[PDB]
């Protein structure tokens, strides 16, 4: 068996965004070179709205 | 303790036919299975120990066979008739029956007397008794060789005393041996000393920590009998610990000690630093600790900061302190005192130890001749302030108290150091080091140790306790040396060099585990003492031994060949050389019955399966030779076996029983078994019968019923009865006047 | 035939660390002064930890060297050359790195090896030959049954996903074809629409 | 090494069906293995 848990089931994906969302969901099964945590933001701007 | 063997193992059996025509003598050393495809020498070593146990030569021994004799009734005969070995009466009966078959006159009285007097005991010039008996050749060779090896370690008592006369001190009462011990006394001792360096060098931190902790537990049990800041900090809680450190610094070479001072030094830290430099050996203080002590004094006395003097060298620091008025900027080498006797386990060597508190034994004062002038300098010095002389007066008074205390108590501590120094050998004196700094001195404990120095009291309990420790240490060193020798032999025989390949690494790891699992099963080969040394770091003893064994691979350490190793090497060599004595052979021959092959006709067997040597040529052509691996893989074995061949390149185990009746000589099973995987040879067992030469029924049965025959080389254990003089062998037994001393100690334990 | 770095920087010929001055270097740290001008335990504490790490590394390098050899035995050749094109960097927390070396676990594989033969690794590697035969058979059957493929409407993702469903229906008697094709799509589809295009190619 | 022999009848009137196509692993591994390598590695460490 190539994978104990498949990265994504291809029949359930409809477009590119579907692949990335599934890859983020099944990333715990993989050996991550970086383990995610809270993100740090160094830039933020708010634009005027209608 | 020596084992006194009463009888000689001969291993001789007489086999004779019912008719009486044929008789033979056989050595019965047993059957030993040999496996093909692996090393023969490795299997021989395993069988060598079992053979030694069977013959009773595994443990040290001497032969007492000089009392195993009787005397004939004739008045002329004053000879001694040995009762060991195969009885001459049995040979007389066998010869007696043989003559009855041939219708010959019986053995005469003169011929009987010569035969029955073949086994005799007579004394030699040295007083030993030599016994001439009928015994097998292999047993005689192995038994005699074992005697030679063990007798190397049997020496006269006066010879033993001369060897150990330089290790006996003068505080012990000499032991009076009896007059018989002095003339006829003998001792069995091994006089070869094994180095402890292989274990110490491989594990310096563990070996040092083990011995240092053991010594401190013994020493700590010895019986004993600005000013405000200095006087408020005295504590004698850890004085026994500081006392043990002092003895350790003097009893060892390069036992580095360390002190750590506070962030902000005060008058107590300067006092401790001065006491360390003045009253401790320079060999126990490193250069970095010397610089740290100078910096601490400079920070306080000169009112500078640690940052300023962190980059200052030793010479610069001395210049700064001398300018201010501080002369105590030097460390002093201790004066070495030679031991009165040769240290243990150090043959032909002189031991030495430092004198405590840097007191010169010749002058009985401090090694610094300017000490009194220096104290006056401190008393009139202006440190840390413009005026007042508070620091100088306080330090001068503290220094004077230490000087008087050290002068009064130096003799007591020198005796303590000398006695504990005799416990360790010279190799441990020069090799052990203080790694990891697992002993350190608090600055308050140092200045409390010298201000409140306690006299040393040597009660009778302390002297007795130390004498018990000396016996324990001697046994411990002896046990460690033996296990080092055993480990070095094991590594050399079972391991090789490594290569930068996966196969070599995998092979080494698997072999290492197989050895380790074997040496820790049943009673471990390795003693509990060294397991304690290797476990001191917390690792499992089994894991520690595995690590140490790996380090030892490829060593060039010399290992002394002990007598037991020589004995087994002899048995192993004769196991390979003379295979027929032990029931295996490296060559068999299968031939059809109609092919006439020359055989051994000495024993009178019917269709003897024994040939003097497997023939080179049969019917004018050389006999084919096939290896067992090719033979097993053959598919046309029927065609090849029709002409007959010789099988080699394997170790064939065979058995036989000689039947006294007459019958068809044959095998228990068929010669070969043919399977779809391969062909094999079934276990070999010969039923051998003696031949009547005139039985038509048995002649017809042998020619027609059996179609194929198996031939092997004639076993060397067999020997025809006519050649019974070839079993006549000699054995030497030492004199009965000797007395063996179990305890060869030369002195008693009393002051 | 392959190569791998020996774990923990130990030379098998020497049986020690690559650096020949490690013992001198550790003693230098023990008698050094760091982070303060005054005395401190930084030098002694680091020396104690360094010695423990060195001792464990020399004690347990054999087990980890065998482990790497066994793991590489499981990888076929074609997979290994493909994996050499990729690259990555692994981030380890400082606590995990020190705890791993300070508390190194001994690894033994004596029971796994029969003589010099590792049965489990041998059988596992042999299964790639069966997969190789299945891949070739499945690709040829789909090309024969479905000739040149055209997409008049729809997306590439929908074109490939729906084609797999028809493959399952057409080849329902032999479920291995659909299983093998979905295995390739799983690997290729992680890149997205470009990966799906490669699968069709 | 050699194969073990069969029965006598199988060596006279014996027939077998075999296919000689060894195949290849290139189609499975001819891709951008960056994303799927982490998942493959996890299975690899679980094999032993």
């Amino acid at each position: 068996k190539l994978f104990e848990t498949s990265p994504f089931d291809p029949l359930t994906i409809k477009n590119n965004q579907d692949v990335v969302d599934k890859l983020y969901a099944t990333q715990s099964s993989s050996i991550q070179e970086v383990v995610p945590t809270k993100t740090f933001a160094t830039e933020l701007q708010f634009g005027v709205t209608s | 303790e020596l084992i006194k063997v009463p009888t000689i193992p001969h291993n001789l059996v007489l086999i004779q036919s019912d008719n009486g025509k044929h008789a033979l003598i056989k050595e019965d050393l047993g059957q030993w299975p040999v496996e093909t495809g692996i090393s023969l020498v490795n299997q021989a070593g395993v069988f060598a120990v079992q053979l030694a146990n069977k013959l009773g030569i595994d443990k040290p021994f001497v032969l007492d066979a000089g009392s195993n004799y009787f005397t004939d009734t004739s008045f002329i005969d004053t000879r001694k008739y040995c009762t060991d070995g195969l009885s001459p009466r049995e040979i007389q009966k066998a010869l007696n029956r043989q003559r009855a078959y041939y219708d010959r006159p019986e053995l005469t009285i003169s011929e009987n007397k010569t035969l029955l007097s073949q086994s005799i005991i007579y004394p030699d010039a040295d007083g030993n008794d030599v016994s001439i008996i009928f015994s097998g050749a292999m047993s005689h060779a192995i038994f005699t060789y074992a005697q030679s090896q063990w007798n190397k370690n049997i020496i006269k008592l006066d010879d033993y005393i001369r060897e150990i006369t330089l290790t006996v001190p003068k505080q012990y009462r000499p032991r009076r041996f009896k007059e018989i011990e002095h003339t006829h006394g003998y001792v069995y001792r091994e006089l070869n000393q094994g180095s402890l360096l292989p274990l110490v060098d491989a594990n310096l931190k563990e070996s040092s920590s083990y011995y240092f902790k053991k010594l401190m537990s013994s020493i700590s049990n010895v019986p004993v009998d600005h000013v405000s800041m200095l006087t408020n900090r005295l504590t004698t809680a850890n004085a026994p610990t500081v006392r043990a450190i002092t003895v350790l610094t003097c009893m060892f070479k390069q036992f580095r000690i360390g002190m750590t001072y506070a962030l902000d030094p005060n008058i107590m830290d300067v006092a401790a630093a001065t006491c360390m430099l003045l009253f401790r050996p320079a060999q126990s203080i490193s250069d970095e600790q010397y610089r740290y002590c100078l910096q601490t004094m400079a920070v306080f006395l000169t009112n500078t900061t640690y940052d300023i003097v962190n980059n200052d060298t030793i010479d610069v620091l001395k210049m700064k302190l001398r300018n201010q008025g501080w002369p105590f900027v030097e460390r002093y080498n201790a004066v070495e005192i030679d031991m009165s006797v040769e240290p243990l386990r150090s043959p032909g060597q002189v031991g030495r130890y430092y004198n405590p508190f840097n007191i010169d034994p010749l002058t009985k004062k401090h090694v610094e001749d300017r000490l009194e002038e220096f104290i006056n300098q401190v008393q009139v010095g202006r440190f840390r302030n413009a005026s007042g002389n508070a620091v100088g007066t306080t330090l001068a008074a503290f220094l004077r108290a230490c000087r008087d205390k050290t002068s009064a108590n130096w003799r007591g501590y020198s005796v303590l150091v000398s006695r504990y120094r005799s416990l360790i050998p010279n190799e441990l004196f020069e090799s052990l080091r203080n790694i990891s700094g697992e002993y350190n001195i608090n600055p308050q404990d140092e200045h409390s140790f010298f201000f409140a120095l306690a006299q040393i009291n040597a009660d009778d309990e302390f002297i007795g306790a130390i004498d018990k420790e000396s016996a324990e240490y001697l046994d411990e060193y002896a046990t460690l040396a033996r296990d080092i020798s055993n480990s070095l032999t094991l590594v050399k025989a079972a391991f090789g060099p490594l290569e930068r390949t996966s196969g070599s690494i995998i092979n080494h790891a698997n072999n290492l585990n197989k050895v380790i699992n074997h040496v820790f099963a049943d009673k471990p080969l390795i003693s509990e003492t060294m397991l304690k040394i290797l476990t001191i770091d917390g690792t499992t003893g089994k894991d520690g031994y595995r690590n140490w064994l790996d380090k030892l691979v490829g060593h060039n350490y010399p290992v002394y060949v002990e007598p037991v190793v020589n004995i087994m090497n002899f048995i192993s060599a004769r196991f390979v050389a003379d295979s027929s004595y032990f029931g295996y052979t490296n060559e068999i021959m299968i031939m059809p019955n109609h092919i006439n092959v020359p055989v051994d006709d000495r024993f009178g067997f019917r269709d003897s399966p024994f040939c003097t040597s497997l023939p080179r040529t049969i019917m004018g052509n050389d006999v084919r030779r096939i290896s067992y691996n090719v033979f097993s893989m053959m598919e046309d074995i029927d065609d090849v076996i029709s002409e007959g061949f010789i099988l080699y390149d394997a170790y064939f185990n065979f058995s036989y029983d000689i039947m006294t009746t007459d019958g068809v000589t044959r095998l228990k099973e068929d010669i070969l078994i043919v399977t779809d995987t391969g062909n094999d040879i079934k276990p070999i067992h010969f039923y051998i019968y003696f031949e009547n030469r005139n039985d038509k029924k048995l002649r017809y049965e042998s020619k027609m019923n059996v179609s194929y025959r198996l031939y092997i080389k004639t076993p060397a254990c067999l020997l025809p009865l006519s050649d019974y003089m070839r079993a006549q062998h000699d054995y030497v037994s030492p004199s009965s006047s000797r007395v063996y001393i179990k305890d060869p100690a030369v002195v008693y334990t009393r002051s």
